[PDB]
RNA sequence: GAUGUUAGGAGGGCAAAUCCGCCGAAUUUAAGCAUAUAAUUAAGCGGAAGAAAAGAAAAUAACUAUGAUUCCUUUAGUAACGGCGAGUGAACAAGGACCAGCUCAAACGGUUAAUCCUUCGUUUGGUGCAAACCUUUCGACGGAAUUGUCGUU
RNA sequence: UAAAGCUAAAUAUAUGUAGGAGACCGAUAGCAAACAAGUACCGUGAGGGAAAGAUGAAAUAGUACUCAGGAAUGAGCAAU
RNA sequence: ACGGACCAAGGAGUCUAGCAAAUGUGCAAGUGUAUAUGAUUCUUUAAACAUUUUACGCAUAAUUAAUG
RNA sequence: UUGUGUUGAAGCGAAAUACGUGAGUUUUCGUGGAACAUCUCCCUAGUGCAGAUCUUGGUGGAAGUAGCAACUAUUCAAAUGAGAACUUUGAAGACUGAAGUGGAGAAGGGUUUCUUGUCAACUGUGAUUGAACAAGAGUUAGCCGCUCCUAAGGGAUAGCUGAAAAGUGUUUAAAGGGGUCCCCGUCUCAAAAGGGAAACAGGUUGAUAUUCCUGUGCCAAUAGUAUUAUGAGUUAGAUGGUAACAUAUAUAUAAAUGAACUCCUUUACAUAGGCUUUACACUCGGGGUGCGUUUUCUUUGCACUUUACCU
RNA sequence: UUUGUUUUGUAGCAAUAGUAAUUCGUAAUUAUCCGAAGUGGUAAGGACUAUCCUUGAAAAAAGGAGGGAACGGCUUUGUGCUUUGCUACUCUUAAUACUUGUAUG
RNA sequence: AGCACAGUCUUAACGAUGGAUGUCUUGGUUCCUACAGCGAUGAAGGCCGCAGCAAAAUGCGAUACGCAAUGAAAAUUGCAGUGACUGAAUCAUCAGAAUGCUGAAUGUAAACUACACCAAUUCCCUGGGAAUAGUGGUACUCCUACAGAAA
């Protein structure tokens, strides 16, 4: 016999992801002593469309502390949030949606 | 025409303007070929010629003279030093290759092979 | 159909595969991953192969010019130092 | 390294071959004030500038280049219109 | 066509200087030879 | 260890008939075929010389004993291996070619690394028309080396 | 007397180069190639791969001249 | 039934190893001088010639798994 | 061993009151023009052809046969020429019918382009033609493209595997730049239809044109010092409008201080539907100019009546 | 220095070019190049509406902004800083001259 | 000036086509003998050039069918031309000089004659006088030495 489709999936010829015009890894903020003891409050900017997937990205703008400018994270959008949102991140947020908080 | 002989013993001055003149000469020669005119075509060899002449003459001066700044001096140009096949430089020296111990030395020196006779 | 099997497909050779390869000057240097066919340019090696007698015969040492070799032949029968010239007349 | 064998690269003796004496470079040199030469392929604008300047006495507005097929490059050079491109043709043939 | 790379361009102008033939004074003591439309260059 | 367009050097690629490592078939034969055979072959990868590789016994023998390696004649299609089928298959002695032996480690030397290299100079003379080459030992400098060079056996 | 190392000769050479030979082949043979041969040519490519020698002692004897033809040619009382 | 339109040239039981039989030849219980050596041989000659009084093969004895 | 050859060898064609049973042998004539036998005996082998859909080469009958059938279609006269159905010119009849055998390009080709000769072969008939043959010539760019950027992706570095060959490509990397210690940071290739500094018109050659000429522009670059001149601002940075915002018109709107560090915008983006504006296209009427029809009619039918980039 | 009324110019390019004509030795002269509209074919732009379990590249390069680091000139004390006496001064374009390797493409 | 029927087949003589046979052989083949590595001092291989008229092959490398030197030594010639009355014409040898762009190819690249960085560079006279945008260097790994940084 000869190789079958489902094998021939696995060497990532003409099966890798179709990925070009896709926004980014979603992955939320990078542990960081900010979250281990208090709050982080990102704005969000924009809800955006990732071509891959079904659920909404949200774009949301921290302010570093290390040093002055920002930093842009892709999370995924929880459903309700809204842009012009500040969602808290951290040990301390508040129970709220959108928050980031330990479970 | 000139020959290698005569020119040897001029300077490097009157040998660097005799070449620009004689290589006028031959574009003239030459521009005299593109046009309608044939007549001198056969010249152009000769200029020639004295041109590789006089060029051979003032490389060789000139070499000479390089090879005389770098008289001793143990470090050579790697063009002026010797071109021997690439494994005949890197072989060992012959003293290197007949170099011997102070044992083994003074073991031949003291039992060496002799001649002899038989009945 | 129209350009089937045949005729018609041959219509379409266009675009080239392969191009003059400044190593060997043949044309065998495929264009789309950058390799010699005939000496696989880009590697240091020479890619021959013991299984074409034709094809090493054809590129061996002595089918050019041997610019240098030809030169240091006899060498070996007149042993002159390097250096030295006839004696002058 | 060192090298003690005069410089063989191009100078102006190699530089330039000869004038090009077809029809159209004949017409040329009265209708628009231009010479036409024959040089070697590894010559650019700068280079015909300066040899031609400094095989004859004259200066050019501009220098455009062709390679041809035969394997040399030729050059249309625009000679300034303070001298006549007719008396420098007649000069050098 | 049109567009051409140098020494593609001075490959042309070789194959063309080569397809001349043999001049008369020699003569007086050429098999490869092309057409374009016959043999093409393939190169 | 890093880093250095610091000074001086080396490797790379071609070429292979002979040569040295690796990797590694099947056709074939067995009147089928699977072990076996083809074959420690072909193909593939790498590495040297005018030869290479092997080589101065942790060797044979069992004799009145031989004495590094290689090759030739022979042992010998033998001992042996093998669906003990097809097939495969050495070694010692014997006669010859050639003939060559050696040094590290370890030991010993501390009233003294006794060694080595780099660079800069000096002359002892010689063959070359020249270019260049062969000999020369007084050093000085900077290092390496006792985590061990050299001498002795 | 293992677990370190060096070593010439006798040995081999379908390679390259250079000599010398033969109960060999004699242009469909002998190398594929006696020659402008790994050439011409074919294949996108890896690769495939020919055919083709001889006037005469001398062309420093390669056909002068005439006639007929547009010419190629032909013929001759003409010619090597 | 298959091959052959025609002509020319080319075109197929050979070479080596090993065994035996047959026959010819030499010597004969011996036969073969292997490799190798020497020799005023060295175009031929890469062949011819030669071998300071247990090299080896086969034969000269067979039989047995075998000590024998 | 012992012979034949320029007073003609081998070979070849035809033969012979020839010999043999036969394979053959031997002679004659002609051709040929330089080697050839040995049968005295023996040694040696790539040693004997009718076949193998045998190999290579040459040549037949088929046979002056099949056939030279798409693309509606040619005709008259003249020129050239040795020669004209298929070369050129004029006239006529027609075709292609802007989805074109019309103009521009890409891929591919590579001199087929142009001029002048020219016909051995080719141009499946002819051929004086030709993309054939021969000799010359021809391709001009700051503005058209490549070159630069990045994409799908490719190669390579560090490592890590592997005998290597090779496989992967940040998986323990101390891996160039900026300001003046710190910040950022793999390299390289990949688009002649993506992104992108800047050109138009008229003319010109046998063959090149946004490339040449003429004229008019545009883009980028332009180092240091010192002079002038232009403008602003200043007793270290201007001013108007409530506001949306506007203002430097010097040859030329050049200057409206601005570091590190930042944050944005442009580049920069799908499809469908209609509505609308402009330019180009087409068309109608008037005026002018030229031409055409005119037996009859016709204030008529046709053509021209143009205006680039830049400011 | 404001608002109403006329002439000129194809707004400059520009008529000098082009085109179609009439003549003249065979290169020059002359005349025209202006009065209004309709159709919607093509192209582009605009403002929209709608569709997607499809949302339809990146970088080179360029620009804007937030911020407010640095600060005149001539002379002078001491060790770039406090200081004394006087003020016309800083950028921006263009040209020129000299240095800079030959300072447009 | 007259006569043969035509076709088909057979034979002979002479021709055409074809290239066998014979004879030649600056070639091959086999054996023997001898020597044997080339390369970052840039090889083999590939391109591109070079002659007065010059396509190929052969030879050569911007000094380009050859320079210099050494030995022989008068031719070389298709034309043109060049040669002494022997560094000159031509052979042979080949040691000096020169040896384009590439290629392990090695500054980065490559269907680019594309793009860097560092020294400006080269030549002439015996410190000046010129000319040049031209010339060198810059790969990766490793060894010896050195350098200043680090714990």
């Amino acid at each position: 016999g000869r190789v079958i489709r489902g094998q021939r999936k696995g060497r990532g010829s003409i099966f890798k992801s179709h990925n070009h015009h896709r926004k980014g890894a979603a992955k939320l903020r990078h542990l960081d002593y900010c979250e281990k003891k208090g709050y982080i409050k990102g704005l969000v900017k924009d809800i955006i469309h990732d071509p891959g997937r079904g659920a909404p990205l949200a774009k949301v703008i921290f302010k570093r502390t290390e040093k002055y400018g920002k930093k842009e994270e892709l999370i995924i959008a929880s459903e309700g949030m809204f842009t012009g949102q500040y969602i808290s991140c951290g040990t301390k947020a508040p129970l709220s949606v959108g928050n980031i908080l330990p479970i | 025409n000139v020959k290698a002989y005569e020119l040897r013993t001029l300077k490097k001055k009157e040998l660097l303007d005799k070449l620009d003149e004689l290589k006028k000469e031959l574009s003239g020669l030459r521009i005299s070929k593109a046009l309608g005119n044939s007549a001198k075509n056969s010249k152009i060899h000769g200029v020639r010629k004295n041109v590789a002449r006089v060029l051979t003459v003032y490389n060789q001066k000139r070499k000479m003279e390089l090879r005389q700044l770098y008289k001793n001096k143990k470090f050579k140009p790697y063009n002026l030093r010797k071109k021997l096949t690439k494994n005949k430089r890197l072989q060992l020296s012959p003293k290197q290759k007949a170099a011997m111990t102070l044992r083994q030395k003074k073991k031949v020196q003291n039992f060496p092979q002799r001649k002899y006779l038989v009945v | 159909g129209k350009a089937g099997k045949g005729t018609g497909s041959f219509g379409k050779r266009n675009g080239k595969t392969h191009f003059l390869c400044l190593r060997c000057g043949k044309r065998s240097y495929h264009l789309q991953k950058k390799k010699c066919a005939s000496c696989g340019y880009p590697s240091a090696k020479k890619r021959r192969f013991n299984w074409s007698v034709k094809a090493k015969r054809r590129n061996t040492t002595g089918t050019g010019r041997c610019r240098y070799i030809k030169t240091l032949r006899r060498k070996l029968k007149n042993k002159f130092t390097e250096g030295s010239t006839p004696k002058p007349k | 390294i060192v090298k003690s064998c005069h410089s063989k690269t191009l100078d102006k003796y190699g530089l330039i071959k000869y004038p090009l004496t077809s029809e159209k470079a004949m017409k040329k040199i009265e209708e628009i004030n231009t010479l036409v030469f024959m040089c070697d392929k590894r010559a650019n604008k700068k280079n015909i500038k300066k040899s031609v300047k400094n095989l004859f006495g004259i200066e050019c507005d501009k220098v455009n280049v062709l390679n041809t097929l035969n394997g040399d490059k030729k050059a249309y050079v625009r000679l300034s219109g303070e001298h006549d491109a007719l008396e420098v043709a007649n000069k050098i043939g | 066509g049109s567009i051409k790379r140098f020494r593609l361009k001075q490959r042309l102008g070789k194959c063309r200087r080569q397809n001349r033939p043999v001049p008369h004074w020699y003569r007086l003591k050429n098999t490869k030879r092309r057409h374009w439309r016959r043999t093409k260059l393939g190169l």
